[PDB]
């Protein structure tokens, strides 16, 4: 069959699991006078879920 | 998560929406085709809470909204203006002809069968948002859509929406400047179920606006567009808590148990402190002692009533721009040691202060000028009570020998439902009077 | 060998300790990451009082930040010092009590009262040694309120042996911010006689008259009050982090106060406040603290001192001093004004001092004073409260979540009991 | 190695094919002429050096549609001799298509149909391509795949039909054929995905918002569904499901294997800018009963079984999260013996789009083929208009004079009479 | 001089021992290629137990690929770390089960089973001493359950005297991927109890949920899900690939953690996980290593162990520490809740130490439960088996292959007769 890549794996975290990197680091974004809040790929559905 | 979707029924709905969203647009920095500028979307691409706005794939917005009307004349001009690509186009909801000021057409021959096609955008927008705190409607229960229709959406998302707030900024029949003959009747009918269905209403009135403009602004020749760019004004600053942060951050959730006392009594004024013209404010100090005492003033009051008829229940202060949370704490202390104006003896504690810590943004072309601070007071007042008993004395007159109810009996509803809402609008004119009562 | 737990709830609580932990942690020397960079070796004697050891020589707080709105937690890490705290402690609801005890004692408590207990049970077995817990948060809205008593309550049942430092702001006299207000507050002070083993009390309009009389800002900063909670919250536990010539930790401290169970309300106050304009012509020595020390106006409490006889007092200095010089200017107070202290209980004003002042200060004294004048505020809030309940106003959101009209006429029951058992020493 | 061998009869087997092969040349980069410039092996045979041939046969009595292709765009892609021709069409005639003059050209289709199972090493099974409301999509549907039976035993027999809408229909005797179709479906064809036409209108009118349609545009979004069934074969996955996981997995009785079908996304150029498109989304939008193409109400009948083709960029949780979602939603129901429901297979391959077409490009795509108890109401419809025209004899003498006997309509109306029994017991609660 | 014959069946199978194997060639040192590039000499010391010798240098798995599909072998092979595998050792077949458990089992893994047993014998007597067959595959297919239960049942009847470790993902609760998976999970849980000798038992939502509210993976796909279950894979044999203060091989994890013939089906977990952005506020110590280890949080199946008495737990416990302190912290743990531990059975948990930590980590460890909350995930299969069989649904395509409804019914007591003994034990 036709190889595809796999799309899950496009997240920066993602890209080495199961190691101890304490220096890896979160960022922030700030939306015109907005609350200040963590930046992740998908942060809404680890926040508040959906539905 | 902080997130409401407005719904706009009506002609008058629209008008407003399409000066409310034009107001959110620029708030936000959204263009007019859809697209935030490509400096603003640099950073992260997610949108944790955006209480207007929904991401779309890469950098697109769409309007949390939806613009339901039976006549499709009024929803092409937003389908045609410059705002086209902005709104999605099965969010516009457009029918074949219009109510023409019934409430029988609006509520059971005609406003049937495209409500369930508004349901239908409904679920789509209810599953699409994570955190729903509540639904802002939008209509005139002077017409037929607004009143027939709005009553009929209201009551599906009562049953299908349990416990979710729906506050509702209405458009109520005049005194004076009133443009229909049949706005006794749609009005009437309108509050049997406006009254059960809605969390909070705020009462809105046309020709207190029309005095605001007049005197305030100094505009001779005033129409419905320089209206809802400042009834839009009221909308943004109520809700900026949400969008914006501040001191005191007051959510839609906190407007309901902090206003209405009794589940019944949930119609409120509304006032906007600091309107004045490009001209005047200048000159002008806007302090923040200043614009609270121009709040309770009879003449900023957006409903043509006179609060010192009526007692004050509660109060609510919405606070804008750069306001120290004790000068709206010395602001508090003058209004209320003055006796011209009267707290209920029952209620100790009257005010709701909230502080957001922007300016209101001014619209291009508009009339309003840039102000650092901003006070949006919505009251809870016993001088309501007059607005429905003149709608009520009204009513009785043309209802006395039966004008106008061959259109609305022929049209589905049955003679008796008119003596219903009379009796409803007639009970809660008692109930207004016996909470007012020491 | 003595941990404090810290907890804060809703807004207030939340901001609070955020500048509370603004103060406490820059005295012990640690940045906004956690690394150590104090100048004096004392500091990193007592780090496991308020934080624990990480790899790396970070230092996380023992904190467990509470809200049922999620602006705060974008509130609290965005701000200064916000990257100390354990991610895994911000724990959050998604609506809102929405300024109603019932939504944050009963209905949105119990999703999420299972998941702040998981919290504090993994910091509690973390020590070693419970010397107490700390909790910070309004009386005035619900979540702080509603929820914040049902933490107190779910606490005491676990570890019943163990302090219960509560730092709670009432209701205020002159001006305020929510409406139903006097609702929360009856119902907060209701549970909060039983299980709270001590209690703080706090009004921002007090420390309204505090910022604009003695410290003389011209405009106040909303976070200005907090900083004069922030460095009472820091003065209690004061000898606790460090070396003194007087130990006195929180046992002591609640020991010596309160004679009897339910007299656990205090007011407090903070001495060494001065404007900047006239930093330099002050001579703080020990004559110059108590001077403003047992001022009325220097009080975080709209109690006046004057009305109500002080039943105990405590006094809990910071610098070098002398032993002598406190314990004479301690008997000088008490001799001077014998009307204003009850005559049954001898030497009431227990005083502790400590050889470590706080930063940009050479001497410092935080005051406690359980006094019977505190009846006029709970008068005052209960007033407020017969006014409402008795028309039934502002009573169907709260019945809406659960509760029915008898927990609040319970809740004046022990309200007026409180009060008028606060009033059988004052005579 | 794994093939499908697709067979195409009647007017609407050749259309459906001329646009489900003009999809399947794209998406493998076939040429119209049939030169490439691994995956093309499940529908394409490699054919000397550098060229390829589908595996197909377009079989129909009628010669001008056949005609059309050897004559259009892909004469130099298929074989010339399985564009098969008949000299005249059973002609709205179940008796003409079955026993007359379908004998004539059932032998040839026979023995090209073993030429190409001998190519293929192993078959998996055979797509049929036909209309029931027609002659030969009737009865030379019924007598090849009688013969297909017996030729090939227990080798699935995967079945795409059209039925006659109970209100669109171009044709005064399709009940009759349509009755007789069913009783040789019901053995022989081991499972039948229902098509309706007029559910399909309502697709392109209400979500493709097209207000003139025609027949190419029902078929080129046909062949979205067909291609989104085999997308496995052809493409790698997460979780394949081959075909024979596709019987298995959705028949739970011999005799009910009818199913209907959906397709998630069908969404113009100008909507997809403004369409969030994901994965809760579609899987929503599956599920709704206006996206079904049948025209029936799956909240009238009960979910007896459901299977979801995941193609593009979809991660397993958001199928799993929504499938959560769909199972708690109240307005559809499952049956209560079948608590384990969902079958999902997802495909990392996104859909393709074709010039000319309506479809916009979208990044993820669900096809939901499903068995419903709802599927009797397409039966009852059909039993109710075959039992008027019966009921005094009327368009009889052209199935009786034609080989057919007389008591054969009465049989085929018993086998569809317990065929709604049957829907009823198993939909019964017990 | 024990060595380990693995065997993958199934998609799910040959996809989660193609990340086991590269977890496992990246801890002892071998390159994608097939040679050795460690810079250990403790790596080099320990390989036969996975790895064959070849010329050059090569090392090849024990692995026996088996399944009924060639498209599941190349997505192995074309992937990283695939081109160590023996290309002889890629035995399938063509037409594909198509989780009908009885094609697997009886018709079309007929003609196979003798194919993989040729190979799975010319790996089992090339090599000394048999330490046992692990064999990982799922219970809802039927490519890797119909026929990896033959496997089972005629490599127990071979070989009777070696172990016998079966890594099997399970049908979920919340979510289904196939509607035949109470059918085939009865057929092959009957099957695995008198075969197999100790099982792992896995399921997809406890992986899920693991990666979502620990590990804050947004999204995760299958790929790092079996990264969960490689940790997990290499943790079990971590004594015999390196040594440690206390070694315990696989027959004495057997001889503990089994009391009663039938009590041989366990949950598992992986101890240290944590978020990305919260590693730098986790310190790495033994004692929070415990707390996440017993968390109910951290189990892979879908079996609350708060639920059921644990019978006989174990920790395998890898890197640096102490003996003294281990001890003592599986002692605290079991009389701090002595509730959730069973009675008749002292000293509940067999801990034991490897001094080689996984790579990226300077401490880990792996924890074997065998407690009676297993008759959860059970019995909910047995419940939704018979939903169906009364009715027998999807039946005809099972009784189609040779298998009547008499082995349905005799799966079905035996099914029945495992979770009646579970709760013997509860009580
Ligand atoms: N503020 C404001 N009020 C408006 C505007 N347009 C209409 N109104 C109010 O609406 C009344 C007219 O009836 P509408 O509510 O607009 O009629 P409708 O809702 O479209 O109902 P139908 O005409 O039957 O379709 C007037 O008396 C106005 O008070 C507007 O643009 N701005
Ligand atoms: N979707 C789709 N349906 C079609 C198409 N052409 C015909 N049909 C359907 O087929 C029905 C007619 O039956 P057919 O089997 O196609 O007639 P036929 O194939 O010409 O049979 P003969 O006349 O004997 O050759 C019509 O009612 C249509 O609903 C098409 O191109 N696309
Ligand atoms: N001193 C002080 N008071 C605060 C702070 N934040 C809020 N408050 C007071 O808390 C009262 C309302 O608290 P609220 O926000 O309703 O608490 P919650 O809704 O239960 O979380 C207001 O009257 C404020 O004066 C703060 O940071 N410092
Ligand atoms: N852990 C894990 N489980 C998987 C993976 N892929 C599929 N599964 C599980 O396998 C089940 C489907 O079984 P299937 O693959 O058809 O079995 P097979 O026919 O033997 O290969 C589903 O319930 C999934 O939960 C994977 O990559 N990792
Ligand atoms: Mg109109
Ligand atoms: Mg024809």
């Amino acid at each position: 069959r036709r190889q595809l890549h796999t799309p899950g794996d496009a997240d920066p975290a993602k890209e080495a699991l199961l190691t101890w990197k304490p220096e890896m680091r979160v960022g922030q974004f700030v939306k015109n006078g907005g609350l200040a809040q963590e930046n992740r790929v998908r942060g809404h559905t680890l926040r508040a879920t959906a539905g | 998560m902080r997130e409401v979707i407005s719904i706009h029924i009506g002609q008058a709905g629209i008008q407003v929406g399409n000066a409310c969203w034009e107001l959110y647009c620029l708030e936000h920095g959204i263009q007019p085709d859809g697209q935030m500028p490509s400096d603003k979307t640099i950073g992260g691409g997610d949108d944790a809470f955006n209480t207007f706005f929904s991401e779309t794939g890469a950098g697109k917005h769409v309007p949390r909204c939806i613009f339901l009307d039976l006549e499709p004349t009024v929803v092409d001009e937003v389908r045609t203006g410059t705002y086209r690509q902005l709104f999605h186009p099965e969010q516009l909801i457009s029918g074949k002809e219009d109510a023409a000021n019934n409430f029988a057409r609006g509520h059971y021959t005609i406003g049937k069968e495209i409500v369930d096609l508004a349901l239908d955008r409904i679920r789509k927008l209810a599953d699409n948002c994570t955190g729903l705190q509540g639904f802002l409607v939008f209509n005139a229960v002077g017409g037929g859509t607004g009143s027939g229709l709005g009553s009929l959406l209201l009551e599906r998302l009562s049953v299908d929406y349990g416990k979710k707030s729906k506050l509702g900024f209405t458009v109520y029949p005049s005194p004076q400047v009133s443009t229909a003959v049949v706005e006794p009747y749609n009005s009437v009918l309108s509050t049997h179920s406006l009254l059960e269905h809605t969390d909070v209403a705020v009462m809105l009135d046309n020709e207190a606006i029309y005095d605001i403009c007049r005197r305030s602004l100094d505009i001779e020749r005033p129409t419905y567009t320089n209206l809802n760019r400042l009834i839009a004004q009221v909308i943004s600053s109520l809700t900026a808590s949400l969008r914006f942060d501040g001191a005191l951050n007051v959510d839609i959730t906190e407007f309901q148990t902090n206003l209405v006392p009794y589940p019944r009594i949930h119609f409120m004024l509304s006032s906007y402190a600091p309107i004045i013209s490009a001209e005047k404010a200048y000159h002008e100090q806007l302090s923040v002692a200043e614009i609270t005492n121009a709040a309770f003033e009879p003449a900023s009051m957006m409903v043509k009533c006179d609060p010192r008829h009526g007692k004050y229940m509660a109060c609510c202060l919405m606070y804008r721009g750069d306001v120290v949370p004790k000068d709206v704490n010395a602001s508090v202390a003058t209004i209320k040691t003055k006796r011209t104006i009267q707290f209920v003896d029952w209620c100790p504690t009257g005010f709701k202060c909230g502080i957001n810590y922007q300016p209101p943004t001014v619209v291009p072309g508009g009339d309003l000028a840039k102000v650092q601070r901003a006070v949006c007071m919505i009251s809870n007042s016993t001088a309501i009570g007059e607005i429905f008993s003149r709608l009520d004395h009204k009513f009785d007159l043309m209802y006395a020998k039966r004008a106008f109810v061959h259109w609305y009996v022929g049209e589905g509803m049955e003679e008796g439902e008119f003596s219903e809402a009379r009796e409803d609008l007639a009970a809660l004119e008692k109930d207004f009077e016996e909470v007012g009562a020491e | 060998m003595r941990e404090i737990v810290h907890i804060q709830g809703g807004q207030c609580g939340n901001q609070i300790g955020a500048k509370f932990w603004e103060v406490v942690s820059d005295e012990h020397g640690i940045d906004p990451t956690g690394t150590y960079h104090g100048d004096s070796d004392l500091q990193l004697e007592r780090i496991n009082v308020y934080f624990n050891e990480a790899t790396g020589g970070r230092y996380v707080p023992r904190a467990i930040l509470m809200d049922l709105e999620p602006g705060t937690m974008d509130s609290v890490r965005s701000g200064p010092y916000g990257q100390i705290f354990r991610p895994d402690n911000f724990v959050f609801g998604q609506t809102g009590a929405g300024n109603n005890w019932a939504k944050g004692h009963y209905t949105e408590g119990a999703e999420l009262i299972d998941s702040v207990l998981d919290v504090v049970r993994k910091e509690a077995e973390s020590c070693d040694c419970l010397q107490g817990f700390q909790v910070c948060h309004s009386l005035g809205g619900g979540t702080g309120s509603g929820m914040g008593t049902l933490l107190i309550s779910k606490i005491r049942e676990e570890y019943p042996d163990r302090m219960m430092l509560t730092f709670s702001v009432v209701p205020s006299p002159k001006v305020s911010d929510t409406v139903v207000e006097p609702y929360n507050a009856t119902l907060s002070v209701h549970q909060l006689v039983e299980n709270a083993d001590e209690c703080m009390v706090l009004d921002n309009e007090a420390l309204y008259d505090i910022c604009f009389r003695t410290l003389k800002l011209t405009t106040p900063t909303f976070g200005d009050l907090n900083h004069l909670i922030s460095a009472v919250m820091s003065g209690i536990t004061c000898c606790l982090r460090f070396p003194g010539q007087l130990n006195a930790d929180l046992r002591k401290l609640a020991v010596n106060l309160i004679p009897f169970p339910r007299l656990h309300f205090f007011m407090v106050g903070f001495t060494p406040l001065t404007s900047r304009g006239s930093q330099q012509y002050r001579a703080l020595t020990v004559p110059e603290l108590t001077q403003q020390m047992w001022d009325a106006k220097n009080m975080m409490c709209a109690a006046d001192p004057r009305h109500g006889r002080y039943l105990t007092a405590s006094a809990l200095f910071r610098g070098r001093m002398s032993t002598k010089e406190v314990d004479e200017q301690m008997l000088n107070v008490q001799n001077k004004n014998s009307s204003y202290f009850v005559e049954w209980i001898p030497n009431n004003v227990k005083s502790s001092v400590c050889d470590i002042p706080p930063k940009g200060l050479k001497m410092s004294a935080t005051f406690i004073g359980n006094s019977t004048a505190i009846q006029e505020m709970f008068k005052r809030v209960s007033e407020q409260f017969t006014a409402m309940f008795r028309r039934k106003a502002f009573l169907h959101w709260y019945t809406g979540e659960g509760m029915d009209e008898m927990e609040f006429t319970e809740a004046e029951s022990n309200m007026n009991d409180l009060v008028s058992e606060y009033q059988q020493y004052q005579d």
